[PDB]
């Protein structure tokens, strides 16, 4: 039948245009677009907890702001707030600044007005303030290339250029 | 039960229901084929294949289609008889319109025994076969299950590869009531030993303690009482509608069990049961057209009448579908609400005829 | 001419009809699909774009009822059999066309470029990416998000999954009590009062993030149906041009199917008045189907902006007149050749 | 053996088209209900068979109101109707067509309903065309199907309408030796039509409505001469 | 003018209803196509008119072949059909009507169509019903509107379909005397009809078709005692 062939005719192109159509806003819906360098991850008011490859608690960073960048591996904390434990369930130390940068290789950078408080209340060493510090939380070495001051409880000194860890309390500078 | 004039409108019925219900398909079939044509040549999906695939799923457009077929079938089929006189014969010789709707009702029978068995058998398993080809042709074997979420409780499980009742590669997150995470289960391969019970080998065990304590535990065997059953997982990701009946009972019976909103399983559930109740309503709505406004019109009217009442049936079913849920009510009544206001409809028109 | 006035008079009460039907409809499903998501203004300003899509349609069926009606009671045989040819229904046709024309050019121009333009400013001023009860993935396909319940953005109970590891970041599992989503080149989802894991089933070595607030990323020309049509007229631009051909094509294509559907209609007593309402709708639909796919294939600079819906256009035009001399007297040998021999 | 007709009457669009008609066929009568075209005979006759409510008037068999009643019940008290146009059952043989309509009859065994069966067939002369569809039956075969097919609800009233329309006078005279078989049976024939020739030379009794209302009746040659007939009805010259 | 007719064949979902049909109707004479019941005529007769599309044979006016012609053309040719069912416009008046069709001859003047339309209505004595719409006028007076309206379009022959079906006998004169007006207004008038008695009085020639085909022609005497007339279509003792 020659109109019935018409008509399946014009029924393929109703079907095609239609799904052309819907194609079309698929694509347009389809536009997944590679983001932009920016943060990846954020958040406010964290506390993340950090444990070694055997399961205990090696520290914390308590800060109001992170950011977590995926290209570097960059984690950047406004204010952050590091506790340091021995075994875990002695916070041994306690370290602090306005400004902190988290790398893929564990290694923390302490920038506006970093404090250090050892929780340690008969080791004679009980406070430390510095500029800017790096530390190593795998290793807890620790180095310091600006103004330091160290407060005993008896004795304190001023200096600058400090190398240390937290792992022994090795200290070392000149 | 077996009378002549019984069989003889039913014969005309079946006839008329047949022939609308080939032309349905046949129209479906070829707007599918166009969309198959939207994505050839994917792997090894050339124009066989999507003929291949639009062939396998005619048994669920054949249940999609069956309450209107059977709608306009009728409604030509009494119409037919209607227009020769022979309904108003049938009548003047003692036959009455309750008899009449009698012989509708029995020869509506058969189509509701088919109807549930292609939602049970047929369609099921034809529609799942259509699309486990399709991805295999169209990817050049890359789709059984590869990549599987499911969840029981609180429990969140990831397996890697399922096979017909092992599992390979399984992971498995714990909450506590404090929706936080407890334990965590890793294995290289779990199977199934008896009934709501699987075995992992070498199976690794972490679990949380105090917020200071993670201990993991390398056992060789661990024991999983779940209720959640491997035919249960390999349909968690079809279309509840394309799932059979008996599979659709079984599931919302597991939903329930895990503490899972099991509603859109049993809505479609109770729209498989009444499906063929939507079947007989439409035959009794074509009588009581028939025999009311329709009584001495073209058969032109009489099916451009079914075709907007399939049309407005259809919409009612999606509107009291979701309505029904959202509003707190048993998803018997979401599904069977359409057919009881259309039931009501060809009551009110057959009240001053019967 | 006496007997064109009656035709367009009886055309003319049937379309009104199915129009008021038409209308109706529209404003049933549009003023449920805004309350879904005031109603009355927006309803209203709606309004034309009914009227465009359904006025052609309106005139389509109105003519092809009535003459329907007509061919059914054997008044148009009647009109053969004394010496009324097509001339005098194609000429009651062109009238009843020409009318419509005019009001879909006004309707199409001035009406709903107006509307569209108040329910701009009106929306100027005043005021879903993921489901839930199932597995999700963003459209980066890294994360797996499960949602519990989305009502009214309240009660979430949120997980999301990532097996993956991106770039530098380590995998992931994290679960909270309520988190929102939305949309600003990208699109993120933000997490509240829950907590992040950081790390792999088989390893111990994890990160915990106990968070209040968590954001993270799941994804990432101008309005041409609300314009003034001169300042588009000489708006050289892809889709703007191809706004412009739309608006013309179906003032243009108002006459052009009032020409194919007068042969169409003819219809023998047994058959209906409605006997040519599947293939008169299926027509009415590929050509609207391929007007608008031409449409977006001109906005996606996919075909210039210079052939355009021409061609669609074009090819109603000669089905129209493959159909009207479909009753001439030389096909009419032609199917008696095939007859004879 | 009596069916009454008093004081009919059916108005459409509030106009009166049946104002006052009245007719009675006996038990072993042929009784025409004749008239001018639309004059009021043919509502009238529908109105005893039931495809039109009466608005006024009772139908009554055996002083029995049969008004308010369907037409499958006023089957079931002794009325048979043949439609003018084909009422067959097309896609069913003359075997099924009667049985069919035996089958209803819920007090008739299985013996006894194969047994009216042959007897129909041998009856009407329809043996040997027993297998053939209904479709596939000329004029005159139909028309004795379907007449034995009525039979089969053993009715008491047979109301043919129009009988006689577009038939060969070679047929004239065997549709009336039907006629008068089916008086000779018992059957009460009623039969309306516009050939007003056939019609008296078939009938006993004839009834005449004009201008809405009954203007005459009695034998054939009584409504032949009356006045008001062949002044709006037959002429002053009407070969018989 | 002359209308004829050669060697008509039809057939309807393969079954051969018209196999060998031949005829012709000359200006000023009536011409009367009869026969058994659904035998041939009644499809001749509508493939002379236009509404059947013949299958065999050759239909020509004036030695001019109108055989594929549809409707309008062949009216154009000189062929007016006057349709059994009532062909009135019911929405339009009677002067509307017959000026309808007038407005198409365009050849005459504004008042050349007033003035024949005047003649018109005078002459079939609807002079009346000049401004009533043609849904509220009776069986004759619409009869002679739709007769003045065909007239309207000047034709050479008139093909009445079935013109005595129904009709009271007091009518019956009086369609007799507006088709022998017909005829001598210088028409060929063809009746198709069931009305043997009517037709054969009306008609000056007569073809009998019976069994698909023609098999008998000439005067109604000659038809009468046509033997195979009388066996197949009359009966023995039939009376004209
Ligand atoms: C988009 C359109 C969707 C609707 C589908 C289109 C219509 C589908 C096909 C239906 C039309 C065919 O309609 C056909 O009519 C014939 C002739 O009347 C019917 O034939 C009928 O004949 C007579 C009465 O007429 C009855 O006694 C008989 O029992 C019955 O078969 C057929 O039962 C039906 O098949
Ligand atoms: C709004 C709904 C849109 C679709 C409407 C379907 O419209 C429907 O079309 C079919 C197919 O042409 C018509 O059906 C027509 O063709 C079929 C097939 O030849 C005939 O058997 C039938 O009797 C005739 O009417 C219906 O009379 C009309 O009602
Ligand atoms: C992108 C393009 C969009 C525009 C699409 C235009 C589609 C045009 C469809 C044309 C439809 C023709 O299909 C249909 O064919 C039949 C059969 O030949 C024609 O039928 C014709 O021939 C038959 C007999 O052969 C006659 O009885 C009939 O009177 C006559 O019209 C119909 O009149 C026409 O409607
Ligand atoms: O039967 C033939 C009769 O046809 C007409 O009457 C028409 C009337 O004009 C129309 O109003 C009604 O319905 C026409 C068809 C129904 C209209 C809408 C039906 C619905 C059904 C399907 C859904 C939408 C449309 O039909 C009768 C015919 O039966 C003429 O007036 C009368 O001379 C002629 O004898
Ligand atoms: O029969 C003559 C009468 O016909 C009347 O038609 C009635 C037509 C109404 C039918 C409605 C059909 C629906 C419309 C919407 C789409 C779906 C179908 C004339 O209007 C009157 O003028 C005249 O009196
Ligand atoms: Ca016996
Ligand atoms: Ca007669
Ligand atoms: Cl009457
Ligand atoms: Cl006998
Ligand atoms: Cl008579
Ligand atoms: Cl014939």
């Amino acid at each position: 039948s020659l109109s019935r062939i018409v008509y399946v005719l014009l029924l393929f192109i109703a079907s095609w245009s239609l799904y052309y159509l819907l194609g079309q806003e698929q694509d347009s819906k389809i536009q997944v677009a590679p983001n932009l360098e920016l943060p990846m991850f954020s958040g406010e008011n964290l506390e993340n907890i950090s444990y070694d490859e055997q399961g205990i608690r090696n520290y914390v960073i308590t800060s109001i702001h992170l950011d977590h960048y995926a290209k570097s591996g960059n984690t950047l904390f406004k204010a952050p707030i590091l506790k340091v434990y021995r075994e875990g369930t002695l916070q041994e130390w306690e370290i602090t600044a306005r400004r902190g940068i988290l790398s893929k290789d564990q290694v923390l950078t302490l920038y506006d007005d970093v404090l250090a408080k050892n929780l340690l209340p008969d080791s004679g060493f009980d406070t430390l303030t510095t500029s800017e510090m790096s530390i190593q939380l795998k290793s807890r070495d620790f180095w310091a290339d600006k103004p330091v001051e160290l407060r005993g409880p008896q004795f304190e000194t001023h200096g600058q250029a400090m190398k240390g860890n937290f792992a022994d309390h090795s200290a070392e500078l000149y | 039960m077996f009378k002549i004039l019984d069989w003889y409108i039913g014969r005309t019925i079946v006839a008329t229901t047949a022939l609308v219900l080939v032309t349905f398909v046949g129209l479906s079939g070829i707007i599918k084929y166009v969309e198959q044509l939207r994505k050839v040549g994917e792997g090894s999906y050339d124009l066989l294949q999507a003929l291949l695939f639009v062939v396998l799923s005619i048994p669920r457009d054949v249940e999609m289609f069956f309450p209107m077929a059977a709608l306009l079938g009728a409604l030509i089929g009494l119409g037919a008889l209607a227009s020769s006189s022979e309904l108003v014969v049938m009548q003047a010789a003692g036959f009455s319109k309750l008899d009449i709707g009698l012989s509708v009702l029995k020869t509506a029978i058969p189509l509701m025994i088919i109807v549930t068995l292609l939602g049970e058998w047929g369609a099921p398993q034809a529609q799942k076969m259509a699309r486990d080809m399709r991805a295999f042709a169209t990817s050049g074997g890359a789709i059984v299950r590869t990549g599987v979420w499911a969840r029981d409780a609180n429990d969140f499980i990831f397996i890697a590869k399922v096979e017909n009742e092992h599992l390979y590669g399984l992971n498995l997150w714990r909450f506590d009531e404090n929706k936080k995470l407890s334990t965590v289960i890793f294995s290289e391969q779990v199977d199934y030993v008896a009934n709501n019970e699987w075995l992992m080998k070498d199976a690794v065990l972490t679990r949380l303690v105090n917020d200071i304590e993670i201990s993991k535990e390398s056992l060789p065997e661990y024991r999983w009482r779940t209720s959640l059953a491997p035919d249960k997982l390999a349909v968690v990701t079809v279309k509840p509608e394309e799932l059979s009946l008996t599979g659709l009972s079984d599931y919302v019976h597991y939903l329930k069990a895990s503490e899972q909103d099991s509603s859109r399983y049993e809505l479609a559930l109770w729209r498989k049961v009444t499906q063929p109740i939507s079947i007989a309503v439409m035959m009794l709505m074509a009588l009581s057209f028939i025999f009311g406004p329709l009584r001495s019109v073209t058969m032109g009217a009489r099916i451009l009448s079914g075709v907007i009442a399939g049309f407005s049936f259809y919409i009612s079913s999606e509107f009291f579908g979701p309505l029904s849920l959202v509003y707190g009510l048993p998803p018997l009544f979401g599904a069977l609400a359409p057919s009881l206001v259309f039931l009501a409809i060809a009551l009110g028109l057959l009240g001053r005829k019967l | 001419m006496i007997i064109v006035r009656y035709l367009i008079r009886e055309t003319i009460k049937s379309q009104f009809a199915i129009f008021f039907v038409l209308f109706l409809v529209f404003l049933s499903q549009k003023f449920i699909r805004v309350l879904a998501d005031m109603i009355l203004s927006i309803v209203g300003l709606n309004m034309p774009a009914m009227g465009l899509l359904m006025l052609p349609l309106s005139l389509y069926i109105g003519i092809l009822l009535t003459f329907g009606r007509l061919y059914a009671e054997s008044e148009i045989t009647v009109m053969n059999a004394t010496g009324i040819g097509n001339k005098f229904l194609i000429r009651a046709a062109l009238y009843l066309a020409l009318i419509t024309a005019s009001v879909a050019a006004f309707n199409a121009l001035w009406l709903a470029p107006w509307s569209q333009d108040k329910e701009a400013h009106l929306m100027e001023q005043f005021a879903d990416l993921l489901q839930k009860g199932h597995f999700q993935r963003s459209p980066d396909g890294s994360s797996v998000v499960f949602i519990d319940n989305i009502e009214n953005r309240k009660l979430y109970n949120v997980f999301v999954a990532q097996l993956a590891p991106r770039d530098s970041i380590l995998p992931s599992v994290m679960f909270s009590h309520s988190g929102d989503v939305k949309e600003d080149g990208r699109q993120i989802i933000t997490l509240y009062d829950g907590t992040r894991y950081e790390g792999v089933p088989t390893r111990v070595d994890y990160m915990i993030t106990n968070f209040d607030s968590y954001d993270g990323l799941i994804g990432q020309e101008r309005d041409w149906e609300a314009l003034p049509t001169l300042s588009l007229l000489n708006n050289a631009d892809r889709r703007a041009q191809a706004e412009l051909q739309w608006r013309i094509s179906l003032v243009v294509c108002i006459p052009l199917l009032t020409m194919l559907v007068v042969p169409l209609s003819a219809v023998n007593p047994r058959q209906g008045r409605f006997a040519k309402m599947g293939p008169a709708i299926l027509i009415y639909l590929t050509y609207f189907l391929a007007l608008s796919a031409t449409k977006s294939a001109i906005e996606d600079g996919s075909l210039p902006v210079i052939i355009g819906l021409w061609p669609i256009n074009a090819a109603l035009l000669l089905a129209a007149l493959m159909v009207n001399t479909l009753d001439s007297i030389p096909v009419r040998r032609f199917k008696d050749r095939w007859k004879q021999r | 053996a009596i069916l009454k007709a008093q004081h009919l009457a059916k108005s459409y669009k509030k106009r009166k088209v049946v104002s006052d008609v009245s007719l009675q066929v006996e038990s072993g009568q042929i009784v025409g209900l004749l008239g001018p075209n639309g004059a009021g005979k043919t509502t009238s006759f529908y109105m005893i068979v039931g495809l039109v409510a009466r608005d006024e008037g009772t139908i009554t068999i055996d002083d029995n109101d049969i008004s308010i009643l369907p037409m499958h019940s006023r089957s079931r008290m002794g009325i048979g109707y043949l439609p003018q146009e084909a009422s067959i059952f097309r896609k069913l043989s003359v075997e099924d067509n009667i049985m069919a309509v035996l089958q209803t009859r819920e007090e008739l065994t299985h013996e006894e309903r194969q047994d009216k069966l042959e007897d129909l067939l041998e009856e009407f002369h329809i043996q040997h065309i027993r297998k053939s569809a209904g479709m596939a039956l000329s004029g005159g075969e139909r028309r004795r199907v379907e007449i034995a097919r009525a039979l089969a609800a053993n009715p008491q009233f047979i109301l043919l309408d129009q009988p006689f329309a577009g038939v060969d006078p070679i047929s004239v005279i065997d549709i009336k030796k039907i006629i008068e078989h089916l008086r000779d049976r018992g059957l009460g024939v009623l039969i309306t039509d516009h050939n007003v020739r056939e019609t008296l030379d078939v009938c006993e009794k004839a009834y005449i409505v004009s201008q809405g209302r009954l203007i005459a009746e009695g034998t054939p040659q009584d409504v032949l001469n009356n006045e008001q007939v062949k002044q709006v009805y037959l002429g002053e010259q009407f070969r018989l």
